[PDB]
């Protein structure tokens, strides 16, 4: 494919490994991290978005949370 | 591009004679030449499997690299019996084909 | 040893098919090319198109797509190739060669075989 | 023997008053079955076959772009078209360009500019799927008879070529009877959608629709010599530099996207025929007529002797080779464990009932004895051979292990695993069926969830759970926050 | 791979377009379309947790929507 | 690459994942970090390919 919409989470797995478990089980997770670390900008922006939006802790903690994982892995 | 090489004419004594192949940006000046050399009437043999390696040929005389987009043979003390056909085809990548040369008809005196 | 035999030699009429069978056997046929260059009669050689024997389509050079077909099997380690149209300009003797898949032995044309011969006329 | 030393067996002891007992074969895992009167066979499944793959949607990794055309018309009197568009052949798109008295135009003003080029196939990838007649299965068959050196012998065996034409079968083992074997194929995998993606040399099992949405284009699938193509526009791009021209690149070869794309599909193998590998099949054993050999034989009295070295496998079981030193061909072996010197005899020869077929060389047993530092005797008398053991572990460990075992078994068999081992129990089928109906329900609200996704809403759900208010705390925190993160846990895997 | 993580907002700005603008500004998009007309099911769990957590509208919508751009691109 | 070229922004020429060499085109260059590209498979227990 385009490798944007990796054949994952079909239900249909067995014992058996798959073709390729040990990357791509942190794949995804190492580019939003990589992504994170080289530009804090948006760090500031999602922290501000979280916390002027109506603010109970788990509200702010999950549109902060979800803010940030969002704009890497879908840029 | 296309690439054209020139036919030439030499002599038996030994001497250094060029046989040069030129392309263009996107078919020579990147990629591996390859030289053939074919006795007439025969299927043709490869003399140089890469830019500058030879697979068997006749070793220690047939030796040539290439320079940007010019690619070039030399060969070394030539007898009658190389008598031959030389013929320098590269891979171009534009149009996702090889590209054959027409031919130079190297005599040797 | 690796050899291609390419069968014999045989001549037809204009507007009718005809068909170079060609047979490279002593190696694994799965992993490298076959290249099926033409060369007339008094002429430079052109080379036309490749053939992946296990999962290969047609590559024709851009002046014969439309013109040649090919084809294979992986059983019988042999690479075809049919005229599907015969003008009067495809006079000449085609060929078989083993090339490799890389990216600087595209024209890596180790072997070659006899050569069939294919003229038309009435 | 084959089952020893697997690192996934699992006994499945048990029968019911007609003598059935059924269980998934997971491929790769092996199950043992035991009884009080039959005798201990083996079971493990291979090579899970098919032929006469059907094609289709063959698709296109490579292109090559030749015969560069185009046209252009002046500015405001109609779209630029081209006669060659038309053919399939062609890939055609056409932009705005400004157009001046500098390039032969009547008037200044944008105009159109259509430019075609030669799409040809190279290197097609071919999704074939499969009939679902065509498949078939084979289950091998080993009977726990200790031979000289038939400890996880593979090619030992009986095969059973179990098709869904003869889904019953028979078992003709060596003087022990017929082994019966009703099977079910239709519930081994969903093959009405599957699709044998067959890369260059490999080859692997994908989703219908997913597979219908990979973004290349795709050809007819069936066996023609001039493949049509769609979609085109995909492998193509168009380079419009700042409005002057139009220009055509092929894209370069899309195989390691492919490679990285497919990173929860299994495997199989491609060699003529494919022998599809990673699969389950259930089947409802039939124990009739197995007798076991030597029930008559006499019980021979002299000392044995212990060649090779005993040594435990995992999951506590221990294996013992001993070799007979009498003159009773049709001696069977003696067995008692004795732990503090009571007569407790507690634990449970794992084997059915080893006998000495021929003196010279070993017959071996396998026993499995109680946690607790026990010995164990085989012959009788003064020089009876006795063996001390001492297994590490206690009771709620092995309950611990076991119900991590299940859970995992649970989670990658779906809905069969309540009729792995099981006799037909009333209660059994219906805890089947109210995890079958509350299983389905929830795959329905996670088809295509990932590994971190899958955990991040199992922690929200817990945490919604934990702090509301009303009664559905426990059920919403329990269930689904417990199911998600243990699915996030053991998955793509 | 290296399919991932493109440099779309790297911020070199130029006045000629990019290598592949048409397709790369709308990828992103039809893969999260793709995935939503694939898998209706992820849909009822996102209104439920919008609708279990949004205390208002505002953040009952924006929850919805970070959910389901979220998932189809982390899949 | 081939017969194209490209400006990247040099932070993310590094960044992107792929074995990478000194660039010293001494014809036998010692890759660092093969093993990204390389990919070991192992099947249910047993062999390893
Ligand atoms: C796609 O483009 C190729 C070239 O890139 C076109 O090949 C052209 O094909 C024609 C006939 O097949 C060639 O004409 C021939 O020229 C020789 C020259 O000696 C002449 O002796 C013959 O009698 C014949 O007229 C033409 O030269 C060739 N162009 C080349 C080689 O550059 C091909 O036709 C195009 N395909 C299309 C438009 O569908
Ligand atoms: C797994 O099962 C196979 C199938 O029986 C075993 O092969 C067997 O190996 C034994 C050796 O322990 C063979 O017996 C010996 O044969 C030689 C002649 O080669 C003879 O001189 C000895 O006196 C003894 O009889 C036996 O013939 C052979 N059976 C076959 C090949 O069918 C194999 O050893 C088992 N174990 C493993 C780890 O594979």
């Amino acid at each position: 494919s385009v490798a944007l919409a990796p054949h994952v989470g079909m239900g249909l797995d067995t014992r058996t490994q798959t073709w390729m478990s040990a990357e791509g089980a942190w794949r995804q997770v190492e580019k939003v991290e990589t992504w994170a670390l080289r530009h804090p900008g948006f760090t500031i922006l999602a922290l501000f978005l979280a916390h002027y939006i109506g603010t109970s802790l788990t509200q702010k903690v999950v549109i902060f949370i979800l803010l940030m994982l969002v704009t890497p892995s879908m840029t | 591009s296309v690439l054209t090489q020139p036919p030439s004419a030499s002599g038996t004594p030994g001497q250094r004679v060029t046989i040069s192949c030129s392309g263009g940006s996107s078919n020579i000046a990147i990629n591996t030449v390859n030289w053939y050399q074919q006795v007439p009437g025969t299927a043709p043999k490869l003399l140089m499997y890469s830019n500058n390696q030879r697979p068997s040929g006749v070793p220690d005389r047939f030796s040539g690299s290439k320079s940007g987009t010019s690619a070039s043979l030399a060969i070394s003390g030539l007898q009658s019996e190389d008598e031959a056909d030389y013929y320098c085809a590269t891979w171009d990548d534009s149009l996702k084909d090889v590209l054959f040369g027409g031919g130079t008809k190297l005599t040797v005196l | 040893q690796v050899q291609l035999v390419q069968s014999g030699a045989e001549v037809k009429k204009p507007g009718a098919p005809v068909k170079v069978s060609c047979e490279a056997s002593g190696y694994t046929f799965t992993d490298y090319f076959i290249h099926w260059v033409r060369q007339a009669p008094g002429q430079g050689l052109e080379w036309m198109g490749w053939i992946n024997p296990i999962s290969g389509g047609t590559n024709y050079h851009p002046r014969f797509h439309g013109g040649v077909t090919m084809t294979r099997d992986t059983s019988m380690k042999v690479a075809y190739m049919e005229l599907k149209r015969l003008t009067s300009d495809d006079t000449a003797v085609y060929f078989c060669a083993r090339g490799r898949d890389f990216r600087g032995g595209y024209s890596q044309l180790d072997y070659w075989g006899q050569g069939t011969l294919v003229t038309v006329s009435s | 023997m084959r089952c020893v030393g697997v690192g996934n067996r699992d006994f499945v002891e048990g029968l019911s008053g007609a003598t059935w007992v059924d269980v998934v074969l997971e491929h790769g895992g092996c199950v043992t079955t035991m009884a009080k009167n039959k005798p201990t066979l083996d079971i493990e499944l291979q090579k899970t076959e098919a032929t006469q793959l059907a094609t289709l949607r063959k698709l296109c990794i490579e292109g090559k772009i030749t015969n560069i055309t185009t046209d252009s018309r002046c500015p405001t009197q109609g779209e630029a078209v081209l006669p060659e568009e038309q053919d399939q052949n062609y890939v055609c798109k056409h932009t705005y360009v400004d157009r001046g008295w500098g390039n032969g135009c009547g008037l200044f003003g944008k105009g159109s500019l259509v430019t075609c080029a030669k799409f040809q196939c190279l290197e097609p990838i071919e999704g074939k799927v499969v009939q679902y007649e065509n498949l078939k299965y084979t289950v091998i068959i080993t009977v726990h008879t200790g031979d000289q050196h038939q400890v996880g012998n593979e090619t030992q065996g009986v095969t059973a070529e179990i098709t869904p034409q003869a889904s019953t079968t028979e078992a003709i083992l060596p003087e022990y009877g017929t082994l019966g074997l009703e099977c079910s194929p239709r519930t081994g995998l969903d093959f009405n959608e599957m699709i044998l993606l067959t890369m260059k040399n490999k080859a692997w099992m994908v989703h219908r629709q997913w597979f219908f949405d990979l973004p290349l284009p795709w050809a007819s699938g069936a066996t023609t010599e001039t493949p049509t193509w769609n979609r085109k526009e995909l492998l193509v791009t168009f380079k419009n530099a700042h409005a002057k021209k139009q220009e055509v690149v092929v894209l370069g070869s899309q195989e390691g996207a492919m490679h990285t794309a497919l990173t929860g599909a299994t495997e199989i193998q491609n060699s003529g025929g494919t022998s599809i590998f990673a699969g389950h099949l259930k089947c409802r054993l039939k124990m009739d007529k197995l007798e076991l050999k030597g029930m008559s034989y006499a019980m021979c009295t002299n000392t044995f002797v212990l060649k090779k070295e005993v040594s435990e496998t995992q999951h506590g079981t221990i294996l013992i080779k001993v070799e007979y030193k009498g003159e009773d061909a049709p001696c069977k072996i003696p067995f008692s464990t004795e732990d503090g010197q009571g007569k407790a005899h507690n634990g449970r020869l794992i084997t059915a009932n080893p006998v000495v077929t021929k003196k010279e060389e070993p017959v071996n047993i396998e026993a499995e004895p109680p946690f607790g530092e026990s010995n164990i005797v085989i012959g009788i008398g003064d020089n009876a051979l006795k063996i001390n053991w001492y297994k590490k572990g206690s009771s709620i460990g092995k309950m611990f292990e076991a119900t991590a075992r299940g859970a995992r078994r649970m989670a990658i068999l779906g809905d069969t695993a309540w009729d792995f081992g099981s006799v037909g129990g009333v209660l059994n089928s219906l805890g089947k069926m109210v995890h079958q109906i509350f299983g389905s329900a929830y795959t329905a609200l996670f088809s295509g969830v990932s590994w971190v996704m899958k955990i991040g809403i199992g922690v929200l759900l817990t945490w919604i759970g934990l702090n509301s208010k009303n009664t559905s705390m426990s059920f919403s925190c329990i269930a689904i926050g417990i199911i998600t993160l243990y699915l996030g846990a053991v998955v793509q895997a």
